[PDB]
């Protein structure tokens, strides 16, 4: 078979600027290449067809080609609507296959994300259960590392993420993250500290609270 | 514009066959062939299965023995009868029938056994940081319920701008969510900081004001 | 519409020509890769040219030629190779047949006229559509005939559009020779039907096989010609790989565009061949084809006509060749 | 066009009518 | 060697293939001058329309920048057809021999 | 090339009663062009005459 793999994903790049969303067939399917204007939960555009001709209704700012083996949606003029997923797809051969998908991000500059780590609740602590939590608003890029510390400890197991991604425009980048906890895992731990490292400082950025402390 | 479409988001109950559809339009597919596709989120639309102008099904392995295709070439329909990553949106395009180019929305399927879990909403203060800050961040995190989402709002809102509502991620497959909010120190705790929540299918609301420390 | 058709029509009168002898048409599997519409029309008019006919029936000249692009044109557009393209094959191993097979030093050039116009005859205004379609698809052209309605359609439009404008090639020939000519084209056109062919072939081969055939028992020598119009009417196949994959997978997708009518239209459950299905295994259903008319026909087409060996060796050719893609 | 019922399932599901 | 196409009675270069005429165009509307002249060959019939953009030495081009560009018109027009007569006899009677391959 | 396709040989001057070294060098160049003429012009005929009576034998097929 012939997998349409897309090494492309989450590029985050200035509007009006030149960019290109890579695929690579695993064989060969001729001029027979279809490029597409994928968005989660709605309905994907198709960009080109026969390698080079182009959708009907999509604007021809865009560029998509690649032939055989080798392929590049190389995107010119890219909006803030071009900043959605898009995938390669074979018509060339059964099985058809597609790309991973590509949500281009426009690029802004770095920016620290408001920390906080927060103490689970004595309320919280009622449940038999405890997730000790931080809040990280607001950063660029989402290369975001976030750095637990349970009594001073990294903790990769237990933690868990939720976090907003890409805005259509600016992309801004949010992210809380927890860390589900059993009511002896939290207690009878009592340093926690939330630190942060990004390249928006080279610093993680700190907030902490011994458990003493609330 | 010329479209596909289907179902918007579901959640089924795991065991639960879920009926998929995908409802061509602005093109009779009556001389086309129609591929259904799987997307497992942010990655390749992982083939399903096709069927011809011959009217006969066609299945993927993996669909196969699983998935149940009806489709019609003359009504431009074809339904998909049918885990986590099954928990998904479900992608399906067309093809000239002499050859060898439009999307649904993509049915965004949630398989999950869990009904009536109620949301454990916990308040959520910083133990005061030796730091000594002014803008001070505030924070909640709804926990294990299910399904997807609760609502919540900061004091109903007025504290809702520049909200930080992070999605809720799986616990055993109970969703939990860590929602934040900042205020000053020089306003605080004269400003009343309140997640307050509701949980629908569950049939559990939870208000909590975020009292001082917890 | 009809101005860019006329436009191609001084694409006739302002193209350089090239000869047959450098057009490979005399060699049977030749290239009808790079030939146009208007080429093959050329060759189309060789096809009358050296058949000794023209001469010896006092065809008109451009009446004769748009004779050939007239028959052009007609075909609806729709339809893949069944179009003029088919009648080039046709004629080409007719005019092959009847020249470098040599057979004139035997048959009668009046057999050679005969065979000719049937051979361009065979498929006249075809729709992409065989008998049974419009046996089945209820077309009035259906209802209108029984057996072999489409090549009863073809003597029809070979005794009709010959004697209609534009297409009087006929008008030359002696009553006698008109007679020898309709009727015998009627019967042959009648087996340009591979159909009716298998009805007529079994004296044939019973006349063949023993080396006792004689051109001085006239009937067995218009059987021997119906038997080169079946020949003729699917040379296609004899044509080279690079060029027959187009060809005969043109004969998948044609009898799939048709097969797309057989499950829409017609709804059957699908046979095999047809089935668009059998992409990797339709070739296997043409040798069952091939082997049910081409072979059986050319083997009396080797020990009577001679030259014309090639017209089976350029078949036969095409069969493991096929069987590859038959072979997934 | 009546023929061989040998020949007929080959005129069924092979290129002629 | 992307081919282009205009016919005899469109355009002003296709007036100069319905005439032959050599037609100088001092002011074009970086072109700025075409020296629009036929390609010609034995005879001054069209074979063809030459067309030059963007003079050196002088900015327009002159009475000067025709006839001469004519004269080397003859030895290209020559070398056209009489090339081009070499390939025609190529490949078609190379494709001869090529149809001579049964016999 | 200096490579002997033949041997030319003028008889009789007219202006000077002898050949000259003059006499030898413009023969020469003027055997460049005939020179040319006759490999290319013979170079056409070769292939006019060969590759004609290949169609010549392509008669039968």
């Amino acid at each position: 078979d012939i997998v349409m793999t897309q090494s492309q994903k989450f590029m985050s790049t200035s509007v009006g600027d030149r960019v290109s969303i890579t695929c690579k067939a695993s064989q060969n399917v001729g001029t027979a290449v279809a490029w597409y204007q994928q968005k989660p939960g709605q309905s994907p555009k198709l960009m080109i067809y026969s390698a080079s001709n182009r959708y009907t209704g999509v604007p021809d700012r865009f560029t998509g080609s690649g032939s055989g083996t080798d392929f590049t949606l190389t995107i010119s003029n890219m909006q803030s609507e071009d900043l959605a997923d898009y995938f390669c797809q074979q018509y060339s051969s059964y099985p058809l296959t597609f790309g991973a998908g590509t949500k281009l991000e426009l690029k802004r500059a770095d920016a620290a994300p408001t920390v906080s780590i927060f103490p689970p609740s004595s309320e919280q602590l009622t449940s038999g259960g405890a997730s000790v939590v931080c809040f990280l608003n607001n950063f660029y890029p989402k290369d975001i590392n976030v750095k637990w510390k349970i009594d001073g400890s990294e903790r990769q197991n237990g933690v868990l993420n939720s976090a907003t991604d890409q805005d259509s425009k600016d992309s801004t980048y949010s992210m809380s993250s927890t860390l589900t906890l059993t009511k002896d895992e939290y207690e009878r731990h009592n340093s926690y500290t939330c630190e942060a490292t990004h390249k928006t400082s080279t610093s993680p950025i700190v907030k902490s609270f011994n458990r003493n402390e609330c | 514009e010329v479209q596909l479409q289907q179902s918007g988001a579901e959640v089924v109950r795991s065991g639960a066959s879920v009926k998929l559809s995908c409802t061509a339009s602005g093109f009779n597919i009556k001389d086309y062939y129609i591929h259904w596709v799987k997307q497992r989120p942010e990655k390749g639309l992982e083939w399903i299965g096709w069927i011809d102008e011959i009217g006969d099904t066609e299945y993927v392995p993996k669909f196969q023995g699983k998935a149940t295709m009806t489709a019609d070439t003359s009504s431009n329909t074809a339904y998909l009868q049918l885990t986590s990553e099954d928990t998904a949106v479900y992608y399906c395009n067309a093809g000239h029938d002499y050859d060898r180019p439009y999307w649904g929305q993509g049915t965004l399927v949630t398989v999950s056994a869990a009904k009536t879990t109620p949301p454990s909403v916990y308040p959520l203060a910083p133990g005061s940081a030796a730091q000594t800050n002014s803008m001070v961040t505030l924070g909640c995190l709804v926990k294990g319920y299910f399904p997807e989402p609760v609502t919540v709002t900061w004091n109903s809102g007025s504290l809702s701008s520049g909200v930080h509502t992070f999605p809720a991620v799986l616990q055993s497959d109970l969703y939990t969510l860590s929602s934040s909010v900042t205020v000053p120190s020089s306003t605080w705790p004269s400003e009343t900081v309140t997640c307050n929540v509701a949980h629908p299918a569950s049939s559990t609301k939870v208000d909590k004001k975020i009292v001082p420390r917890d | 519409s009809h101005m860019e058709e006329t436009r191609e029509l001084q694409s006739l009168a302002a193209a350089v020509v090239p000869s047959a002898q450098t057009l490979k048409i005399t060699d049977f599997s030749f290239s009808d890769f790079e030939l146009s519409d208007l080429e093959t029309a050329l060759c189309t008019i060789r096809m009358f040219t050296d058949l000794n006919l023209v001469q010896n029936f006092q065809m008109k000249h451009e009446v004769l030629c748009r004779w050939i692009l007239s028959v052009k044109k007609n075909y609806r557009k729709n339809v893949a190779y069944h179009n003029w393209r088919h009648a080039f094959n046709t004629a080409q191993c007719m005019f092959a047949a009847l020249k470098a097979g040599k057979i004139q030093n035997k048959l009668t050039d009046l057999e050679i006229l005969a065979l000719l116009i049937a051979a361009l005859s065979h498929d006249l205004d075809h729709r992409g559509v065989n008998n049974s379609y419009i046996q089945r698809s209820e077309h009035p052209l259906a209802q209108l005939y029984c057996h072999s309605i489409m090549e009863h359609h073809h003597f029809d439009q070979c005794l009709m559009i010959l004697n209609s404008p534009g297409n009087q090639i006929l008008s030359g020939l002696s009553i006698e020779e008109y007679k020898t000519t309709l009727k015998i084209i009627k019967q042959a056109i009648l087996a340009t039907d591979l159909a009716l062919y298998i009805k007529r072939r079994g004296e044939f081969f019973e006349l063949i096989r023993k080396n006792q055939f004689n051109l001085e028992d006239p009937h067995q020598k218009e059987l021997f010609l119906a038997m080169l119009m079946t020949a003729c009417d699917l040379s296609a196949i004899t044509k080279p790989w690079p060029i027959q994959q187009r060809i005969a997978e043109l004969v998948a997708t044609e009898f799939w565009e048709q097969g797309d009518l057989e499950r829409t239209v017609l709804q059957q459950q699908p046979i095999p061949m047809m089935d668009r299905n059998k992409r990797d295994e339709l070739p296997k259903l043409q040798v069952g084809f091939i082997d049910f008319v081409c072979t059986q026909l050319y083997e009396a087409l080797t020990h009577v006509s001679e030259d014309c060996f090639p017209l089976l060796d350029g078949c036969r050719k095409n069969r493991q060749k096929w069987q590859a893609l038959a072979e997934q | 066009e009546a023929f061989n019922h040998l020949e007929l399932h080959e005129l069924a599901q092979y290129g002629i009518i | 060697s992307y081919e282009i196409r205009i016919p005899a009675d469109q355009g002003i270069a296709g007036h100069v293939a319905t005439t032959g005429q050599i037609l100088n165009i001092p002011d074009a509307y970086r072109t700025r001058n075409i020296l629009c002249f036929p390609i010609k060959n034995e005879n001054q019939e069209v074979i063809g329309v030459a067309e030059l953009v963007n003079k050196i030495n002088g900015p327009w081009f002159s009475k000067f920048d025709e006839d001469l560009a004519t004269a080397f018109s003859i030895y290209c027009g020559i070398s056209i057809a009489h090339s081009l007569l070499y390939k025609k006899v190529n490949e078609a009677q190379y494709r001869s021999h090529l149809a001579n391959e049964m016999m």
